[PDB]
DNA sequence: CCGTTGAAGCCTGCTTTTTTATACTAACTTGAGCGAAACGG
């Protein structure tokens, strides 16, 4: 016999470690399996009804997290593919079931509103300050962002490594925002006075620091300001976003999607004469 | 599930004729006879558009009642659907002057609506919407609310097919009209979409004319509008200036509908 | 200037050549009942 849904789980994780895949991701699935845990019985798959799937499903989309509710239900379904693998049921009562559609509220950052965040990080260390201009000017991700090392410059050049994706590019010491009043090279020697490490990035104490204060202490910055906006207020990411929307106005398109990393293509448009 | 106000309206305007066409007995015990019986009862009346989104939209309720452990099977996925071909007739260059000449006993916003919406080649509902302050530098900003697709229309623009340019026109709704609004009324203020249309169905009856099936209406001035903007310049004009992208509704919204034979010259 | 012979014609079974798919999404268009504005006494 051996059956039940939870028995399941506990010999589905195993098989998801032996997937090979990033560290945080494998992390993603494991919350979306505890809180099927707590969201559905303890009885055999060929039991549980398409009803109760839905019911633990909508439950989240009323809450407002719509969002989560797609994975839950992605990862749940992919459960049960596997289950039928082994030979445990016959059917997959997920898959007859319908993603609920969520719209990305995130509100995006203008060059105006960054001017009036930048000035307000005052109180904040100053580490912050450079980290903005550096976001902003690279146009990369916080998570690379915080593991550049001055080893990294050769040459007039910046060799990024993108965790995320893997992409490797060089992003040359000699790019400047004209909307700001930022230039890459004078960003970069002013993290080599004040700040001083191995890191372009590090603390007040002269040592790397993670990604997850980066963008935590921007949030204060972001609150103290007192600007107002329609939906949730955007956050350090957004900075990659303000980026590229600023260097697509200054150089070109195809010189926004090479810095942030992009390979392939994927508002008002004109209606020219010919 | 996120809708745009009016196409809700739509649904409920669907399921409320369900529910009066069909018992509230089980779902389970909703045989497929029972749905088509009801289904070709508006299908002989010539309402054969309406079956097709009364069967669509009944259908995809039963699916969701399927995934909340309801019903196993939809019996609505087993029946056909009716074809519907397009009655409604295209407009003709020699037939808006026409309509131009029996505006005159109507508003003078008549006469100025139908040339911008010629011009432009705009919607109606889209054409109800734009303010005096959505110009700017010559250009004509729009921002369409089905599609919601941005554009900018260039008052560089006019055609030779009627006489008509779109900075005189433009201009003539300043003076006369005056308003908030391009397109407004005696009274200083907006119109409604489902009135300038109206105004412009008595101008067609009073202009005595005769077509095949279902006549014109204001809406064809949109293609008419590109069927001009075809000829006068390009193709890949006609196809920016109505806000459309896709490759495949460019060569149905050339068709004639079997008005006026497609002259084909040497070339 | 009557009688035989051959270019045509339909019935059946093939053998191809042009059109249109499936479905939510978002409008458009002609009634008819209804409330307020504007002209006639």
């Amino acid at each position: 016999n051996s059956v039940t849904l939870h028995s399941w789980l506990d010999r589905y994780e195993k098989i998801l470690a032996s997937r090979g895949i990033k560290q945080k991701t494998l992390i993603n699935y494991m919350s979306k399996i505890k809180a099927i845990r707590r969201g559905l019985p303890d009885a055999p798959l060929e039991d549980i009804t398409t009803k109760e799937i839905a019911a633990m499903l909508n439950g989240y989309i009323d809450e407002g997290k719509a969002a989560s509710a797609k994975l839950i239900r992605s990862t749940l379904s992919d459960a049960f593919r596997e289950a039928i693998a082994e030979g445990h049921i016959t059917t997959n009562h997920v898959a007859a079931t319908r993603a609920a559609k969520s719209e990305v509220r995130r509100s995006r950052l203008t060059a105006d509103e960054y001017l009036k965040i930048y000035q307000a990080a005052e109180s904040s260390p100053c580490w912050l300050r450079l980290a903005m201009e550096l976001a902003v000017v690279t146009g990369q991700r916080v998570g690379d962002l915080c593991e550049m090392k001055w080893s990294d410059i050769v040459d007039g050049y910046l060799y990024v490594e993108q965790s995320k994706t893997g992409v490797k590019i060089a992003i040359p010491t000699a790019l400047h925002i004209d909307a700001l009043g930022i230039s890459m090279k004078e960003t970069l020697d002013k993290c080599k006075e004040i700040l001083g490490g191995e890191t372009i990035i590090a603390s007040t104490r002269r040592e790397p620091l993670s990604s997850g204060t980066v963008s935590r202490y921007f949030m204060r910055a972001r609150k103290a300001s007192g600007l107002s906006f329609e939906g949730d207020p955007p956050t350090f990411h957004e900075l990659r976003s303000l980026s590229a929307r600023l260097y697509e106005k200054q150089i070109s398109d195809k010189f926004a999607q090479h810095l942030l990393g992009h390979k392939s293509d994927t508002e008002w448009d004109k209606i020219e004469i010919k | 599930r996120g809708i745009k106000q009016k196409t809700l309206i739509n649904y409920m305007s669907k399921i409320k004729a369900i529910r009066r066409g069909l018992p509230d007995a089980p779902l389970e015990d909703i045989t497929t006879k029972e749905i088509a019986a009801m289904l070709n009862g508006y299908i002989d009346e010539g309402k054969a558009a309406s079956a097709k989104l009364i069967r669509s939209t009944l259908s995809d309720a039963f699916r969701e009642a399927i995934a909340e452990g309801h019903i196993t099977t939809n019996h609505v996925a087993a029946t056909r659907a009716a074809k519907s071909e397009v009655r409604r007739s295209r407009l003709t260059a020699d037939e808006y002057l026409k309509i131009y000449q029996a505006a005159e006993s109507s508003p003078c916003w008549l006469r100025l609506a139908m040339e911008l919406a010629v011009v432009t080649g705009q919607r109606v509902g889209d054409l109800c919407e734009m303010k005096w302050s959505d110009i700017v530098d010559g250009y004509l900003y729009v921002e369409q609310s089905k599609t919601g697709v941005k554009i900018a229309i260039p008052t560089a623009l006019h055609i030779d097919a009627l006489g008509i340019s779109m900075k005189e026109t433009l201009d003539k709704c300043k003076e006369i009209l005056g308003g908030e609004t391009i397109i407004a009324s005696t009274r200083r203020e907006p119109l409604s979409s489902g009135t300038v249309s109206r105004y412009f169905m008595r101008a067609r009856k009073a202009s005595g004319l005769s077509f095949e099936g279902d006549p014109p209406t204001f809406h064809e001035l949109r293609s008419l509008s590109a069927r001009l903007y075809e000829k006068q310049i390009s193709d890949k004009f006609a196809q920016h200036l109505l806000g459309h992208k896709s490759d495949t509704m460019a060569s149905q919204y050339r068709d004639d509908r079997g008005r006026e034979w497609d002259k084909i010259e040497i070339k």
